[PDB]
RNA sequence: CACCUUUGCUGGCUCCGGUGCGCUUGUGACGGCCCGUGAAAAUCCACAGGAAGGAAUAGUUUUCAUGCCAGGUCGUACUGA
RNA sequence: AUCUUGGUGGUAGUAGCAAAUAUUCAAAUGAGAACUUUGAAGACUGAAGUGGGGAAAGGUUCCACGUCAACAGCAGUUGGACGUGGGUUAGUCGAUCCUAAGAGAUGGGGAAGCUCCGUUUCAAAGGCCUGAUUUUAUGCAGGCCACCAUCGAAAGGGAAUCCGGUUAAGAUUCCGGAACCUGGAUAUGGAUUCUUCACGGUAACGUAACUGAAUGUGGAGACGUCGGCGCGAGCCCUGGGAG
RNA sequence: GCGGUUCUGACGUGCAAAUCGAUCGUCGAAUUUGGGUAUAGGGGCGAAAGACUAAUCGAACCAUCUAGUAGCUGGUUCCUG
RNA sequence: UUGGCGAGAGACCGAUAGCGAACAAGUACAGUGAUGGAAAGAUGAAAAGAACUUUGAAAAGAGAGUGAAAAAGUACGUGAA
RNA sequence: UUGACCUCAAAUCAGGUAGGAGUACCCGCUGAACUUAAGCAUAUCAAUAAGCGGAGGAAAAGAAACCAACCGGGAUUGCCUU
RNA sequence: AAACUUUCAACAACGGAUCUCUUGGUUCUCGCAUCGAUGAAGAACGCAGCGAAAUGCGAUACGUAAUGUGAAUUGCAGAAUUCCGUGAAUCAUCGAAUCUUUGAACGCACAUUGCGCCCCUUGGUAUUCCAGGGGGCAUGCCUGUUUGAGCGUCAUUU
């Protein structure tokens, strides 16, 4: 059938890495069977148990990882925003924003009006 | 009309000197103060055929003055230097065949 | 070419891997148009070139 | 001379396989590849040579990361994930 | 004789054999097949007999 | 002696010389030749030096012997007409 | 349009398939044999070989099993063909290390610029030794020397392996036996010492060993070519004996 | 071994876009040659023939400017009146 | 705005045309290299792609059969010269 | 002696940034000849091709050291005109 | 007279024109603005039960996760038909990952699968040797930090 990664969500970390020796196991003694055997179409449902297994995991210690840097100034390059490099050189909202004192009173001053003819 | 040879020359390619078996450039000692003030003695200990020269060399072997260790130098041979001799370099080197004044 | 290197050797295993004619059940697939092998190479007949 | 019997002098490459291009057009002893310029930093094209530019460029290959970009910008460069 | 990774050396595989079949290395040799796979020869020492091992893991 | 045996099994002998402007090749000590005098570097050793350390009821010494462990990576088929 | 691409004729079953001395008989196999296999015979290369190995180059052509539509300018049961598999084992052989002619970053200087020069320079250009401290394998303790990246040889330089056996196809690589080199660790014997770092020999020098940092000096690595002479090895020739 | 004199031999829709046979030059050096390496197109290299520079040389090869220009050659497609 | 992404169209071309490329095409293949660079679309509604018999060593033939049609048999629409 | 300052360095020092691709259009630099002139040199082809550097969704330009000579207009760009 | 040659027709060849077709081209219009040191474009080598390609992908390898759909995939094999479901699929979507060796390509090199050094860790009597696992070491430039250099230079104190 296959594992399911809903089903592995609930697991924890050494119960995860227990099972991903079994697979590994599993997939050798097929591997050694397919020699003898024409066709063995099962080896592809433990391939992808082995696929999905690392992947639940990799999930676990990514999201630990971003709870160690929960707000903090620099985080890993690798949980930045990708975006494209040219958006992540731009300027901020913020920076973006800025206008001086001189001009910040001139927008209050004199705004757009709204107005319509007659 | 095409390059000429004499022009070819100055590109230096097949046209460039053979040196492999050269022994080293021929040279006096750097002039230092003990040439400057007084003599330092030095000793012929090879007489050697250089590769594409004429005249053969001298390799004279001198004390450094600042450095317990030895330097050879490669003088071009005048004519009745002898290996063994002892040759005298400096301002107040003797007038013999050899010496360096 | 005994004493070689080994990315020429890797290249020749690729060359080896190719050198067989179309899998006959390719011919039965639904709208299957591939008759032969097209890129089929052989030693006497046409050069690596590397 | 100069024809059948000279050509069976030739068994020395000029030319090896480049790293960057792949081709088998690195000049051994100018250590240089005629078609790509590796070990150059910029990757050699001529507009005098169209087909061969058309030969080399984006598209020509796998494409890896810019096949996705498109539908990246289409979302907005969306960051989290899909609710159920 | 097993396949066995490109990268793998000499001693990784010593040390993959003793852990994956409990056994005892002699010596190990290998070559890279005209395929462009790694074969090792896995010399067992005289405590062990190959074709037991061999039976174990599977395949006569 | 075994016998379309795994392929056996058993026994015996496997010794002593000569020769040379011989051939091929290695090498030694020499000789001839040059307005030609016929690579470099890694690497290894020795020496000079005397820093430093070292005994008595115990110190020194692995350039003497013996002993323990390891030696990765890539090439390796075949043709060479 | 000696037009462009494609197709097709006559020529024509014609030119031709004549270099490298050469084939023959029988059996087997097979639908089929001038050409395959075995046997018998006749010849050839004639060791500067048509023999046995390699370098460049090729890249599986190697080997087996199956097998003949195409290809082997006749044939084909055969094949370097076709289909399917098998096959290359290293501390010691090479690469890897070193430098050669040369190539080439950096510091700098040119050039609108792609880049060009130059290779130790008009640069603040590094990285070892030893004890410890027992805080630790970094600062500290000391010292020491400072040249100038790197790439460039499967024929140059260079640490170390042999025999016998073994496969369809691998072997200085596997197996068996017997060695060796480098790096590491290390303690037992021997040696040395109360004249602390050995003795002997007139000497050339001997020996199982027999302290030795910095620094310095030597050596080996390391070298043309030809000629005759000497000596070794393998081969050749030859005696006796046992098969 | 390196060369290439003569037959103006073979061949001349070849064995071959330079070969084959005989004859011949040279054969211990201004010798032959492998690999590495340098020199690149108005450039190289040349014991010099305008030779050689990948079957290309009195200026290589590749692409582009370029459908270059042509007072010159060739062609220019149905009928009748 | 002869590129990229997403759309809509045409008195445009219809496999020697139209992009070089309607197809595993910048592919196969050539060249030391820069570069150069093809050919190649159409059974039928459906494989129903010819069971079985017979001659032949076999390829195949002759029958039988499938199909609306084999005057559609993969050497596949039509099928000119 | 201790501490500044100036200038100049070093660090696998803390955090960043440039390079390459594409290149239709855009901003510059550099820069031909074929060709035309019935020959050819100035001229033309062309301030073009090729070469090099640098951007963006546009770029560049842009709020007059402008045009005018009128009864004066009023940043730049683009179209129709001239 | 036949053969032969020639001409025409029928049937059969050769060959692939013609006709009909068209998931391709070409041109015009409209809208949009998104590559890369967070490693791009491009390259190499790999990966499927049975693939040589094309296409997809990276040792998690014709894919993993997530979301939507709601039962296929199909050449064969196999699996499945609680398929009234956290659920088929070479499905669509795609925000999370994986992403060999490379390449601007960055420890140094590269006709080499060549050679280093640093930190943490494991094994082998191990700070120093050998091995395994993880993580690092390019250049120019900017801001800052720290450690410095120069009778360039001030004060202070010998
Ligand atoms: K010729
Ligand atoms: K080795
Ligand atoms: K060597
Ligand atoms: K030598
Ligand atoms: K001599
Ligand atoms: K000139
Ligand atoms: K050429
Ligand atoms: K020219
Ligand atoms: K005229
Ligand atoms: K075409
Ligand atoms: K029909
Ligand atoms: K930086
Ligand atoms: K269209
Ligand atoms: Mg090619
Ligand atoms: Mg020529
Ligand atoms: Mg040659
Ligand atoms: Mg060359
Ligand atoms: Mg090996
Ligand atoms: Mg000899
Ligand atoms: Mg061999
Ligand atoms: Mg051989
Ligand atoms: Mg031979
Ligand atoms: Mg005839
Ligand atoms: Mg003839
Ligand atoms: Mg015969
Ligand atoms: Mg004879
Ligand atoms: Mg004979
Ligand atoms: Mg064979
Ligand atoms: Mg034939
Ligand atoms: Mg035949
Ligand atoms: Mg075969
Ligand atoms: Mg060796
Ligand atoms: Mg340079
Ligand atoms: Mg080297
Ligand atoms: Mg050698
Ligand atoms: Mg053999
Ligand atoms: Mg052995
Ligand atoms: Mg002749
Ligand atoms: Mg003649
Ligand atoms: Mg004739
Ligand atoms: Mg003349
Ligand atoms: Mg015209
Ligand atoms: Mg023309
Ligand atoms: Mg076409
Ligand atoms: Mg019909
Ligand atoms: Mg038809
Ligand atoms: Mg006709
Ligand atoms: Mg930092
Ligand atoms: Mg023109
Ligand atoms: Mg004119
Ligand atoms: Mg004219
Ligand atoms: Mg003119
Ligand atoms: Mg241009
Ligand atoms: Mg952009
Ligand atoms: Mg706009
Ligand atoms: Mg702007
Ligand atoms: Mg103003
Ligand atoms: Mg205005
Ligand atoms: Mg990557
Ligand atoms: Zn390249």
């Amino acid at each position: 059938a296959g594992v399911k990664a809903y089903e592995l969500r609930t697991k924890s970390k050494e119960q995860l890495a227990s099972q991903l020796v079994d697979l590994k196991k599993e997939l050798a003694e097929l591997k050694v069977q397919k020699l003898s055997r024409p066709s063995l179409p099962k080896i592809k449902t433990v391939r992808k148990s082995i696929a999905c297994v690392l992947t639940v995991i990799n999930e676990q210690q990514r999201e630990a990882v971003r709870q160690l840097y929960k707000g903090k100034k620099y985080q890993p390059k690798d949980l930045r925003a990708k975006k494209t490099r040219a958006l992540r050189r731009a300027l901020t909202k913020f920076e973006a924003s800025q206008v001086t004192e001189k001009q910040r009173k001139k927008q209050i001053a004199f705004p757009q009006r709204k107005y319509a003819i007659k | 009309g095409r390059v000429i040879r004499n022009q070819r020359k100055g590109a230096g390619s097949i046209f460039t000197s053979h040196t492999r078996l050269r022994q080293g450039a021929a040279k006096l000692r750097t002039l230092d103060y003990a040439e400057r003030h007084g003599y330092i003695r030095g000793i012929v200990k090879q007489i050697v055929h250089d590769s594409g020269r004429g005249a053969p060399l001298a390799k004279v072997v001198f004390r450094d003055p600042y450095k317990y260790r030895l330097r050879e130098e490669i003088f071009i041979a005048n004519e009745g230097v002898h290996t063994g001799q002892f040759i005298y370099a400096g301002k107040k080197a003797s007038l013999n065949v050899g010496n360096v004044l | 070419a005994a004493q070689k290197s080994f990315r020429i050797k890797q290249k020749m295993a690729k060359a080896k891997k190719q050198n067989r004619p179309l899998p006959q059940w390719i011919r039965l697939r639904t709208n299957n148009t591939i008759r032969y092998n097209a890129k089929r190479r052989n030693w006497r007949r046409t050069k690596m070139n590397i | 001379g100069k024809g059948t019997p000279s050509f069976g002098k030739r068994h020395n490459k000029s030319h090896t396989l480049c790293n960057r291009c792949g081709r088998r057009s690195f000049h051994v002893q100018k250590k240089t590849c005629s078609s790509c310029g590796y070990p150059a930093a910029k990757t050699r094209s001529y507009n005098w040579g169209a087909k061969a530019k058309r030969r080399h460029t984006t598209g020509t290959g796998r494409m890896r990361y810019l096949k996705h970009v498109s539908r990246r910008f289409k979302n907005g460069f969306q960051t989290g994930s899909a609710s159920k | 004789v097993f396949q066995v990774s490109m990268k793998a050396n000499k001693y990784q595989i010593k040390k993959a054999v003793k852990e994956l079949y409990e056994v005892d290395v002699l010596k190990v040799n290998t070559l890279v097949r005209p395929n462009g796979t790694k074969k090792a020869y896995v010399r067992l020492t005289a405590d062990y007999d190959a074709l037991d091992i061999a039976n174990r893991i599977g395949y006569i």
